[PDB]
RNA sequence: GAGAGGCGGCCGCCCCCUCGCCCGUCACGCACCGCACGUUCGUGGGGAACCUGGCGCUAAACCAUUCGUAGACGACCUGCU
RNA sequence: CACCCACUAAUAGGGAACGUGAGCUGGGUUUAGACCGUCGUGAGACAGGUUAGUUUUACCCUACUGAUGAUGUGUUGUUGC
RNA sequence: CCCACUGUCCCUACCUACUAUCCAGCGAAACCACAGCCAAGGGAACGGGCUUGGCGGAAUCAGCGGGGAAAGAAGACCCUG
RNA sequence: CUACGCCGCGACGAGUAGGAGGGCCGCUGCGGUGAGCCUUGAAGCCUAGGGCGCGGGCCCGGGUGGAGCCGCCGCAGGUGC
RNA sequence: ACUAAUCGAACCAUCUAGUAGCUGGUUCCCUCCGAAGUUUCCCUCAGGAUAGCUGGCGCUCUCGCAGACCCGAGCCACGCA
């Protein structure tokens, strides 16, 4: 007999696979469809997520209850110190599929990006792609490479590039630098080989990959939760207080007949770190980092051309759990999935952006820097010392400096 | 006595026995596949670590509900345990075998285990009490163990 | 016999081709089957993809990743066809099965042989001209196969080098023949050798 | 030659025999006394080990420890002159 | 089942052992106590009404959910399709 | 039925104790033709086995309640003697 | 040519419930008989040992064991799972 | 309701191996033959008697038993379907 009264299914079969994740970093899985016509140009990049904030801008959207109103929008800062270019990978059409054709490794490859290769980098030694980059410096070797990059030349459609992150830049304990393959779009097979050979030992800005106020797809892999039953899983009705056997299952879990469990039903088990992509992430600001010309720069980060504050990205009191974020950053719109510090790929959006959610300007007012580790209320040092004045530490510390 | 497998050559081997012994015996049959073909050092290294928790033992026959460890990779298993109580009695086995060499003259730095045997012993009754009146069970399963080491190097 | 037979199949009704490769494998012989794109099923298009749309329905409603795995390349529907007409669930079918090669397009091992033809298989002699028929690489392009189109790239480049290489032919065949026209005086001893016992007329 | 290239073709040098393909002359070979598994691929595949010369290499993985972006336990992310 | 109130794009009909009790609940029916009406001389009866009335076991095999692993590529790792 | 009150609910979340979990020691019972992946067919008219197809990869861990027309009792309802 | 023996020819052979015949099939004990077997190894048990019979079953080899046992003609059952 | 975990008649022993038209089981081999679920009567309808179908034991006769190798020298058995 049919059920009584009609409701929608309870989570997505979309995901069915409620497992752990195998892969910590994320990989892209589809990268923007190359067109020739294009400049020569990469489609990701890798952040790490450092922690969220939000801010206040006036929107010019016509028509609207907020327009040339401020709002409050929630951000989320990654950060992102220059990808380095290590290595070109070539990809040849099958009837079967991709296929790597062949992999030419620059030479020199970082001491962080060693540590990739090694799992016990403490007992190794040391030596991978040791007789590798020999092949750099002697006659044979380079003739060897020329006709490898001939080949792929002459045989590849798509050629990737093999970047990796900059550990010691980073507050995290990890110094074993991340690898990716980042696609190259944008001309002839010659034209981006070309490109990525100059390319090799070199750092890739995330300013060169991505621009201001487009929107990007961030891919990673959630928070883990554990294991989870099915009221935390996939969000069932909570059975009534008189049931005998516990109330936080699901009642029937099929009929008499087809006599076995269907996949569709709601069960108990892994919840979170999940491999998850989401497009149509707004990119409100580019952060450009700490500089040395004189004296350290900070301004750069969260002065914006209504504040002129000399301050940083880093909220009162440093980003919760993360550290300090010192590098270039990216400023998305919304919540990212992932813990902090987690590593995250931004990718190009596959889609064409034409409505007027997106390519729209975006002009920040304001960035709070109020302490997250709290009730923070106060968005600076200076601001804080101004405002509450001189406290017995500073006068305990003034008696002693005379 | 009469033993299964008697030694290719009795003048480098030595023998060793416990009957009755208050172990359990699936543990200890474990612990003695664990420890088969080892050097006689290796093989007390190896239940002392056992004992310390520093190396497992692979359950690989009676397995049922014994859970995973990252020690049992030494193997090729995913199930392990350290049992304690079956490891001191391979020991004081291993150190009475050790001594019975010492006797017949042949030196104990060469010594491999090419046989060690767990059969089920007389099982011993006890008495469990039950919900509505009832009397079940509680045995124990004790077990008699050899074992016989022999000269090679 | 004891060498691989290798057949192409454009050109090729699916099951009569698949009856003749079953047969075959089941005696002990090495089958490859190449261009499983260009094998012609009888009735028109519509008909033939709604019959493999009924086929993709048929899936296990408890758990649909153990029912019919459904294969979208040409080739493998070709192979599900031998394993139909197979006794596929032992040893001396499985075996059968493993003697079998089927391929979209025409790879590097078999691009450079001659390939045979089943007539008792072949479109224009098995069906009326006036009737209508489906082509399986068409038909598996839009059930879901996703190298329709570079298959059909390396095609082209093939079918170049084969024309490349059949001119090389011809005029080695040309030469051969102004040859035999230079060659007469000291070779009508064995041509009229040949001639009288029925060799080249 | 890249679709699975696992292959193919062409040059320069050096060293052989003028033999090898056809029709003929000339005799011989164990001719094993009627008999089967003969005849090839083939120097076949796979595995241990001995000798023989030359040209070359000197590493990781796991456990233990650590982490906590993870976690029922395994597993996973990490760190260690 | 029914009927009514209100919202709604619509408030369609059904199956799966009249799906689903080692999932629940126990309001109903359908034990033992008891009251009423009718019937019976009576014990007692009543698809008539009413009230109170123990809802047991999974640790097995499979199914499903998640978690280790296993086959092959010499070992092992990274990046991938 | 009303006032008050509230996580009964909308709509669930978090925290604590004891477990469950892993380990050292100790250590049962129920149940058991053989066993255990499905669709359809026919069949004692609802198959785990048979037919036809789908297919099938060691050893396991924590859960789970769809199946085993699961277990518990020679049906207490109905009929016969 | 053990006449309860031997030989020839012709036809035929399903089987539940059930009936009958044969059993040089088998177990235990008694009367006879084997100038039977046996500590130079009985019964019993084990056996990748050799065989016989359609079959029930039986004989022989090897091991273990350590004191009893079997064949034939009749007799009698607490006689075959 | 309670009357020693027993109460719409306690417990113990005996009559007692109570009766059962009802359920369950009923122990070696081969060979030959081989069914009925129908008639009549029965407080009979899950059972009997009775006739039918079956087996066993026979008995009374019938054709001759042929030429010691061989070779018949109108008429060709009681009776039965
Ligand atoms: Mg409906
Ligand atoms: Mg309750
Ligand atoms: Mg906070
Ligand atoms: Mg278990
Ligand atoms: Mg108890
Ligand atoms: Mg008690
Ligand atoms: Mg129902
Ligand atoms: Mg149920
Ligand atoms: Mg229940
Ligand atoms: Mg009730
Ligand atoms: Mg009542
Ligand atoms: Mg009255
Ligand atoms: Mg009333
Ligand atoms: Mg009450
Ligand atoms: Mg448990
Ligand atoms: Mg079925
Ligand atoms: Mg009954
Ligand atoms: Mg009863
Ligand atoms: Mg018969
Ligand atoms: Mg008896
Ligand atoms: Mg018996
Ligand atoms: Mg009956």
């Amino acid at each position: 007999s049919h059920r009584k009264f009609s409701a929608p299914r309870h989570g997505s079969l979309g995901f069915l696979p409620r497992k752990r994740s195998s892969r910590h970093r994320g990989k892209v899985k589809s990268f923007p469809k190359d067109d020739p016509s294009k400049p020569v140009h990469l489609t990701a990049f890798l952040g790490y997520k450092a922690g969220m904030t939000h801010i206040v801008r006036e929107v010019d959207r016509p028509g609207s209850k907020v327009n040339k109103k401020e709002v409050v929008e929630a951000v989320t800062i990654v950060e992102t110190p220059p990808m380095v270019v290590v290595g070109i990978v070539g990809y040849v059409e099958t009837p079967r599929g991709l296929r790597t054709f062949k992999t030419v490794f620059a030479e020199h490859i970082s001491d962080e990006c060693k540590r990739r290769f090694y799992k016990n980098w403490h007992k190794s030694k040391k030596k991978a792609f040791t007789k590798y980059c020999k092949k750099w410096q002697d006659e044979d070797g380079k003739k060897q490479l020329e006709k490898d990059f001939s080949s792929m030349k002459k045989y590849c459609q798509v050629i990737r590039v093999i970047a990796h992150t900059q550990m010691r830049l980073l507050p995290l304990r990890q110094k074993k630098a991340h690898l990716m393959e980042i696609q190259v779009n944008g001309g002839t097979v010659a034209e981006k080989l070309d490109w990525a050979r100059e390319r090799l030992e070199q750092q890739v800005p995330v300013n060169q990959v991505f621009g201001q106020d487009e929107m990007i797809d961030v891919i990673g892999v959630t928070k883990g939760k554990g294991y989870k039953g099915v009221t935390s899983r996939w969000h069932t009705k909570k059975l009534p207080r008189k049931t005998h056997r516990g109330l936080r299952k699901v009642a029937c879990i099929g009929a008499w007949h087809p006599a076995r469990v269907a996949f569709s039903v709601a069960r108990a088990g892994q919840k979170g770190y999940h491999h998850r992509t989401e497009i149509n992430k707004k990119i409100y600001k580019i952060g450009q980092g700490y500089l040395i010309k004189d004296g350290k720069l900070i301004k750069n980060n969260a002065s914006t051309d209504y504040d002129l504050s000399d301050k940083s990205i880093n909220p009162l009191g440093g980003f919760v759990h993360y550290g300090e974020v010192t590098n270039d950053f990216v400023m998305l719109k919304g919540c990212v999935v992932g813990t902090k510090k987690r590593v995250l790929t931004l990718r190009k959006s596959l889609l064409v952006q034409t409505k007027r959610r997106a390519l729209e300007k975006i002009d920040l007012k304001f960035i709070d820097t109020t302490s997250k580790f709290g009730h923070g209320r106060f968005q600076t040092m200076e601001e804080k010392k101004a405002f509450m004045g001189p406290l017995k530490k500073d006068r305990i510390a003034k008696e002693e400096g005379a | 006595v009469r033993y299964s497998l008697d030694p290719e050559n009795p003048t480098k081997s030595c023998k060793s026995r416990g009957s009755n012994l208050r172990v359990h015996f699936k543990n200890t049959r474990e612990t003695a596949q664990a420890i088969k073909g080892m050097h006689i050092r290796k093989a007390t290294k190896y239940l002392k670590d056992v004992t310390l928790q520093k190396q497992c033992v692979p359950f690989r026959r009676y397995n049922g509900g014994v859970g995973r460890c990252a020690q049992a990779k030494q193997w090729g298993w995913t199930q392990g345990r350290w049992p304690k109580k079956s490891a001191e009695f391979l020991l004081h086995m291993l150190k009475n075998a050790e001594s019975n060499a010492e006797l017949k003259g042949l030196d104990v730095d060469s010594l491999v285990i090419e046989h060690i045997q767990v059969n089920k012993a007389p099982k011993m009754r006890r008495r469990t009490y039950r919900a509505h009146g009832r009397i079940n069970p509680y045995m124990s399963s004790p077990c008699h163990i050899e074992m016989i080491l022999t000269e090679k190097e | 016999e004891v060498q691989v037979l290798v057949l192409d199949g454009r050109g090729h009704l699916l099951g009569r081709l698949a009856a003749i490769v079953a047969k075959q494998v089941l005696l002990g012989r090495k089958v490859v089957v190449v261009r499983c794109e260009g094998i012609n099923i009888s009735g028109n298009f519509y008909r033939n993809k709604l019959k493999y749309l009924a086929f993709l329905r048929k899936r296990m409603n408890t758990n649909p990743s153990r029912g019919p795995y459904h294969f979208r390349a040409p080739s493998r529907i070709f192979w599900r066809t031998v394993r139909g007409m197979l006794p596929h669930k032992t040893k001396r079918g499985q075996a059968a099965l493993d003697r079998l090669k089927v391929f979209d397009g025409i790879p590097p091992p078999y691009d450079k042989k001659k390939r045979m033809v089943v007539p008792a298989a072949l479109k224009v002699v098995r069906l009326k001209p006036t009737r209508k028929f489906a082509y399986l690489g068409r038909l598996a392009h839009e059930v879901g196969w996703k190298y329709q189109a570079v298959t059909a790239t390396l095609e082209e480049k093939r079918k170049e080098k084969a024309k490349i290489h059949y001119r090389k032919k011809k005029q080695l065949m040309r030469l051969r023949k102004q040859a035999e026209k230079n060659v007469e005086k000291k070779i009508d001893k064995y041509t009229e050798v040949l001639k009288t016992h029925g060799l080249l007329v």
